[PDB]
C-alpha cells in the first residue's frame, strides 16, 4: 500500500497543473478482493471499462 | 321445481361456510361470458350475432342477417328475430350469409342453438371449407362403406355414420358455383 | 448465520453437544426430545440447497412436513433474555426444564401443526405460544371505527 | 475442501444453465399453446348460456376432476387445486352422496391420494405428451359417463394471463337426472326452445350434456396446460436467480479460501526458511 | 438495519425520539421480513402489501443528503410525521419533498418545545398531531 | 458406509455374519443412490420404492446404543431378520423396537448353536427360520 | 475456443481463411452458449437448433488426427465447405468422412490458385460453389 | 468416484492414458472401439447434470 | 423469450430511446481518422449536457 501510494499519491493537482493518469488496471484470478487490485482501487478516481 | 337455487354467487356464501378463508372463491365459467340467453336485445333488425366454433378453432364471431344450417330434419334457415331452437345437425353444410357473399362450410355433425336473445350458437367438431374437400377419395370412401355390412351393432352404427357424412359430401361438392 | 435470522441466542443446535446428553443421566423421555428435535433440524439442513433454488412447492409433503415442524422449533429454540430487555424491550423468560421437554414434545408429535411459525418466536413455553397465537390473530381482527379521537378541544 | 465449493461451484454453475434452457423451453411452449386455448374457449360459451352455472347443487353421485400437470417442476400449480378440490369436497357433500374423485396428469394421483384415498377411483396421465387433442378429451369424457352421477365437477386453473392462472370450478349436470330439474323455474326455462331432434327432448339433452362434458373437460386440459408451461417459466426464473445469487456466493467465498491458501503456504515456506537461514 | 446495532444505544437517545423510533425499527422490521420472502411477486395479504406501502415510505423517511446535517428535535418530528401516519397516501417518490414540506410548515415552537422538554409531553403530541394535519402535503 | 474400508475385509468376518452381510451391504449400495431421488415421496416407482424402503430398514437396524455392546450372534440374526424381509412389515420407525422384539422373543438356544457351528448351517437357517414367525413385530 | 486467445491474430493469418475464419468465430462463438443450454434435444426452438445444429456441423470439421497436419488452402476450403451451405445435411457422425470427401473429390487446381493467390478471389469463389457441388458426400 | 459404484478394478475411464493407444501401434479397429467408449462415457458424464 | 412486439406502447419509447442513446455515446475519433478516412470531432461537455 505504499508503494502504490508512493506512485499515485505524486499523481495530483498542484497550484501550477495537474498530472491526470489513466492507469490500465488487470485483476488478478478474476478477484476484485484480490490485494493488487483492492489497493489500486483506493486511488482511482474513475474507472472506463471497454467491453467486447 | 325451485327448490334449489343454485348459481355462481351462490356457491360463493355456502363454500363461505366450509373452507379456509386462505383460498377465495373459485372462478366459474359462468364468469367470462358476456352473452346470455333470457336477457331482451341483441338482434337490432336485420343481423343477429353468430357464432360458428370447432373445438379446435374459432371460424365466425361476426354478425349475419341469416344462417342456413342443415338439421336432421333438413336445411333449414335462421333469420332474425328466429324462435328458439336446440336443433342437432347432421352432416351437411352450414352457409353463413351477410349479403351476396357466401362462406359455406361443410360440418362433419354437431349443435346449433339459437336462443331467445336472437343470438345463434353452431357448436360442430370438424368444419371442412368446401374449396379443400378432396373431391377423388369422396367416392371410394362410400364404395367400402356400402359393402360393408358386418355382424356387430357397433359397426352398424358406424356404418351408417360412414355413408351418411360421404353421401351428403357428393351432394355437396358437384353443383358449386 | 443463526443470528442474522433473528434467533436468540444464536446456539447452533447441530452444533452443541455435551456429556450430559445421555439418556442415563437426563432422563429417558428429556434424551428422545433433543435427539428428535436434533434429527428434525438435520432434515431440514438437507433440504435447505434444494428449498434454495427450487422452492417450497417441489418437496414431498413428508418433506415440507418437517420444513414446517423445524421452521417451528427453529423459532421456538429463541427465547427472551432478562438481561437484554435493556436494549430490546421483550422480558425475560426463565423456562423450567420440564416446561421445555413438554413444550418441545408437542411440536415433534403434531399436536401445534396449526400454530402459526411466528407464535414459536421469543416466548418462554407452550402456553405462551398459544397465548402469542391468540395475541397475534385479534391483532388481525382488531379495527375501531373512527379510532375514539377525543383529542381536538380538550377542556383546559 | 478448497476443491469441495470448487466442485460446488460447477454444479450451480450449470443448474444455473440447465433451468435458464427450461425458462426459455417452458415460454416456447407457454406461446404455442396459447393459441390453442383462445380457439377453445370459444365452444365452452353456449353451453354454459344454454345451461347456465350450477356448482352448488344437490347431487347424490358427483364426479369430480383436478386437472393437474404431468411433470412436477411448476411450483404451487398442482397443489394449488388440490387445495381448491379439498375445499369444494368440503362444500358439495354435508347431504351425503356420492363422491368419485378423478385426477388429470400424474402429479393429480401424488396428491389426491393424499387427502382423498377412499373416493378416488381413477387416474389419467400422460395427457400432455404429444398435444391435447378433442377426441382424447372424449375417451376421457366417456370414462366419467361409465359412473352415472348428476353432475361433474371440474377443476382446472384458467390462464388469465401469465401472472394470474385463477382455479376454476366448472360444472356439468347430467341431462334427465339432474339437469332437467334445475330448470324447473316456474314451469321450465328450456319449454322456450323449440328442439329440432330426431328424438325427443330427453335424449338430445344426453347428447348435448355429453358434448358439454368433452368441450369443457377438452378447456380445461388445455387451460391448465399452459398455465403449467407459465408457471414453469416463472418457477425457473426465479430458480435461475437463487442459483445465480448462490452461485455469487459460492465465488466470494472460494476467492477468500483461495487467498487464505496462499497465505498459508506462503508462510509455512518462510517459517521453514527462516528456522535453516 | 438488521445488522446495524448500537449497544449502549437505547439507553442514551433523545426520549423524544426514544418514543418515536421504537415503532420506526419494528415496522421497518417486517418490511425486511415481507420483502426477503415476498420477492418473487407470489401473492398478497393486502396487510404485507400495507407494510411493503409503509415500509417503503419510512425508507424514504430515513434518506438524507451529504453535508447537511439535521438537528435531533426536527428528526424526531419527521418520524413521528412518518410513523402516526400523517404521511400515508404521499407516494415514495415524493416523501423527500414532503417531509421538507412537514418540517418547513409545522410552526418552529413545536420544534423548541422538543428540544427543550427532551419528550413529547401530552400537551405536545396532541398539539404536535393538529400542526401535522395542517400541512400541505405534495400531491394529497 | 461408502467411505468406511476394512482391508482385510470379510476374510476375517464370522461366518453366518458374512452370509448376510452381502445382502446388507449390496441393498445399502442402492440405498445411497436411490437417495439424492427421496424427496419426491410423491414420485413414487415401486422398485426404487422396494429398496428405498428395505435400505432403510437396514439402516435403522445398524443404530445401536452405546456402552451395549452386543454378541455377535445376536446381531447376524437380526441382520438375517431385515436381509431376509421378516422385518418388512414393520414402519420404518419402529425396528429398534422390533430388533428387540426379535430377540427377546425366539428361543435363545438359537444363538446358542450359532456361536458353536460358526455358521449358519442348513440344519438352523430353518429352525430360524419359523422362530422369527412365532415373534410379535411392532409392526401392523 | 472460449479461452483460447490470438492477441496478434486480427489480420495475421491467410487471408482465403480470414473469408471464412471470422464467420466459424461467430457461428462457434453463439453455439457455446446455447450448447449446455440445450443439452436435450426435445423442445427446441426453431431458431436456437439451427445453431445447435450448425455449431456441432462446426465442431465435428475442425478435430484432426495426429501427426498428419493440412495445408492452409485445403483447410481453408473445408471451413468453406461448412461456413457456407455444402454440409448441412450430413448428421454428426460423417462430417469427419464429407470432410476427406471434400478434400478427395474437388478438383485440386483450386487448391493451386487459392494457395498462390492467398485468398478467395470471386472467379475462384464461384468455381467453388460448383466443385462443392458434385462432390459424393457419405450421407447415405 | 468408480468405487462408489462398486465397480471394480476402480479405474477411471476417463483418466487412464496410454502411449499405446496410437493407431499405428494397436490398429484401427482397437482404436475405435476404444475411442467410442470413451465418446459414449463421456456423453453419460455430460447428460448426469440433467438425468440426475 | 417473449418477443420485440410483446412489451408495452410505452417501452418500445425506452428501446427506442436507448437505441439512440447508444449510437449517441459512439464517436468518430481525430486519430483513426487516417485509416478510416471520416474525420474527428470533439464534443463539449456543454453540447453533450444539452445533446444527451
Amino acid at each position: 500500500a505504499t508503494d502504490l501510494g508512493g506512485l499515485q499519491e505524486r499523481i495530483t493537482t498542484t497550484t501550477k497543473g495537474s498530472i491526470t493518469s489513466v492507469q490500465a488496471v488487470y485483476v488478478p484470478a478474476d478477484d476484485l478482493t484480490d490485494p493488487a487490485p483492492a489497493t489500486t482501487f483506493a486511488h482511482l478516481d474513475a474507472t472506463t471499462v471497454l467491453s467486447r | 321445481e325451485a327448490a334449489a337455487p343454485a348459481g355462481p354467487k351462490e356457491f360463493t356464501e355456502v363454500w363461505n361456510k366450509k373452507a379456509p378463508s386462505t383460498l377465495i372463491v373459485p372462478e366459474f365459467p359462468s364468469n367470462y361470458t358476456a352473452v346470455k340467453a333470457v336477457g331482451e336485445g341483441q338482434v337490432h333488425g336485420d343481423a343477429f350475432p353468430v357464432n360458428f366454433y370447432t373445438p379446435h378453432s374459432i371460424l365466425s364471431q361476426a354478425q349475419k342477417d341469416t344462417v342456413v344450417l342443415p338439421g336432421v330434419d333438413g336445411y333449414f334457415g335462421v333469420k332474425a328475430s328466429h324462435v328458439p331452437t336446440i336443433a342437432q345437425l347432421k352432416p351437411g353444410v352450414v352457409e353463413l350469409h351477410s349479403g351476396a357473399e357466401s362462406e359455406k362450410f361443410f360440418v362433419s355433425g354437431g349443435f346449433a342453438f339459437v336462443h331467445p336473445n336472437g343470438v345463434t350458437d353452431i357448436c360442430v367438431l370438424e368444419a371442412a371449407t368446401l374449396d379443400q374437400v378432396d373431391p377423388a377419395a369422396v367416392k371410394s370412401a362410400l364404395a367400402a362403406a356400402s359393402a360393408a355390412q358386418p355382424t356387430d351393432e357397433f359397426e352398424q352404427a358406424a356404418n351408417r355414420a360412414a355413408i351418411e357424412l360421404y353421401s351428403a359430401l357428393e351432394s355437396a361438392v358437384e353443383a358449386k358455383a | 448465520s443463526i443470528a442474522e435470522l433473528g434467533i436468540y441466542p444464536a446456539v447452533d443446535p447441530l452444533d452443541s453437544t455435551s456429556r450430559m446428553l445421555n439418556p442415563n443421566v437426563i432422563g429417558a423421555e428429556h434424551y428422545n426430545v433433543a435427539r428428535g428435535v436434533q434429527k428434525v433440524l438435520q432434515d431440514y439442513k438437507n433440504l435447505q440447497d434444494i428449498i434454495a433454488i427450487l422452492g417450497m412447492d417441489e418437496l414431498s409433503e413428508e418433506d415440507k412436513l418437517t420444513v414446517a415442524r423445524a421452521r417451528k422449533i427453529q423459532r421456538f429454540l429463541s427465547q427472551p433474555f432478562q438481561v437484554a430487555e435493556v436494549f430490546t424491550g421483550t422480558p425475560g423468560k426463565y423456562v423450567d426444564l420440564a416446561d421445555t421437554i413438554s413444550g418441545f414434545q408437542g411440536v415433534l408429535t403434531g399436536k401445534y401443526d396449526d400454530l402459526p411459525e411466528m407464535a414459536f418466536y421469543m416466548v418462554g413455553d407452550i402456553k405462551e405460544v398459544k397465548e402469542k397465537a391468540d395475541k397475534m390473530a385479534k391483532d388481525i381482527a382488531s379495527r375501531k371505527e373512527a379510532d375514539n379521537k377525543k383529542v381536538s378541544e380538550e377542556l383546559k | 475442501s478448497n476443491q469441495a465449493v470448487k466442485q460446488r461451484i460447477r454444479a450451480i454453475k450449470n443448474i444455473g444453465k440447465i433451468t435458464k434452457a427450461m425458462k426459455m423451453v417452458a415460454a416456447s411452449k407457454m406461446k404455442n399453446a396459447q393459441i390453442a386455448v383462445e380457439q377453445s374457449r370459444g365452444l365452452v360459451d353456449p353451453f354454459v348460456r344454454l345451461f347456465g352455472d350450477f356448482p352448488a347443487v344437490n347431487s347424490n353421485k358427483s364426479v369430480v376432476v383436478a386437472v393437474t400437470s404431468d411433470k412436477g417442476l411448476c411450483g404451487g400449480l398442482n397443489s394449488n387445486i388440490t387445495k381448491y378440490t379439498r375445499a369444494t369436497l368440503a362444500t358439495t357433500e354435508s347431504e351425503g352422496k356420492d363422491v368419485v374423485v378423478v385426477s388429470i396428469g400424474d402429479k393429480g394421483r401424488s396428491q389426491l391420494t393424499r387427502i382423498e384415498s377412499q373416493r378416488y377411483q381413477l387416474a389419467i396421465a400422460d395427457t400432455y405428451k404429444v398435444r391435447v387433442t378433442f377426441g382424447q378429451a372424449s375417451l376421457i369424457v366417456e370414462e366419467l359417463i361409465k359412473h352415472n352421477p348428476q353432475s361433474y365437477q371440474i377443476l382446472f386453473n384458467k390462464f388469465r394471463s401469465a401472472i394470474s392462472f385463477k382455479p376454476t370450478v366448472a360444472t356439468i349436470l347430467s341431462p334427465d337426472l339432474l339437469e332437467k330439474q334445475l330448470e324447473d323455474v316456474t314451469g321450465n326455462s328450456l319449454d322456450a326452445y323449440d328442439i329440432e331432434a330426431s328424438h325427443e327432448r330427453s335424449d338430445v339433452l344426453r347428447d348435448l350434456t355429453e358434448f358439454h362434458l368433452g368441450v369443457t373437460l377438452y378447456n380445461a386440459m388445455l387451460e391448465n396446460n399452459c398455465s403449467e408451461h407459465a408457471s414453469r417459466m416463472s418457477a425457473m426464473e426465479n430458480s435461475t436467480k437463487s442459483a445465480g445469487e448462490m452461485l455469487g456466493k459460492l465465488t466470494l467465498d472460494y476467492n477468500r479460501k483461495r487467498q487464505a491458501t496462499i497465505t498459508t503456504e506462503l508462510i509455512e515456506i518462510i517459517a521453514g526458511a527462516s528456522a535453516l537461514m | 438495519v438488521g445488522l446495524s446495532v448500537s449497544r449502549v444505544g437505547s439507553a442514551a437517545q433523545f426520549p423524544g425520539m426514544k418514543q418515536v423510533a421504537g415503532t420506526l425499527k419494528l415496522e421497518l422490521a417486517q418490511y425486511r421480513e415481507v420483502a426477503a420472502f415476498a420477492q418473487f411477486g407470489s401473492d398478497l395479504d393486502a396487510a404485507t402489501q400495507y407494510v411493503l406501502e409503509r415500509g417503503a415510505r419510512l425508507t424514504e423517511m430515513l434518506k438524507q443528503k451529504q453535508f447537511a446535517p439535521i438537528p435531533i428535535e426536527r428528526q424526531t418530528v419527521a418520524v413521528y410525521a412518518a410513523t402516526k401516519g400523517f404521511l400515508d397516501k404521499v407516494r415514495v417518490q415524493d416523501i423527500v419533498a414532503a417531509e421538507e414540506a412537514v418540517i418547513s410548515q409545522v410552526n418552529p415552537a413545536v420544534f423548541k418545545i422538543l428540544k427543550a422538554n427532551g419528550k413529547i409531553t401530552p400537551a405536545l403530541d396532541a398539539h404536535l398531531k393538529a400542526e401535522l394535519r395542517k400541512v400541505k402535503l405534495p400531491g394529497a
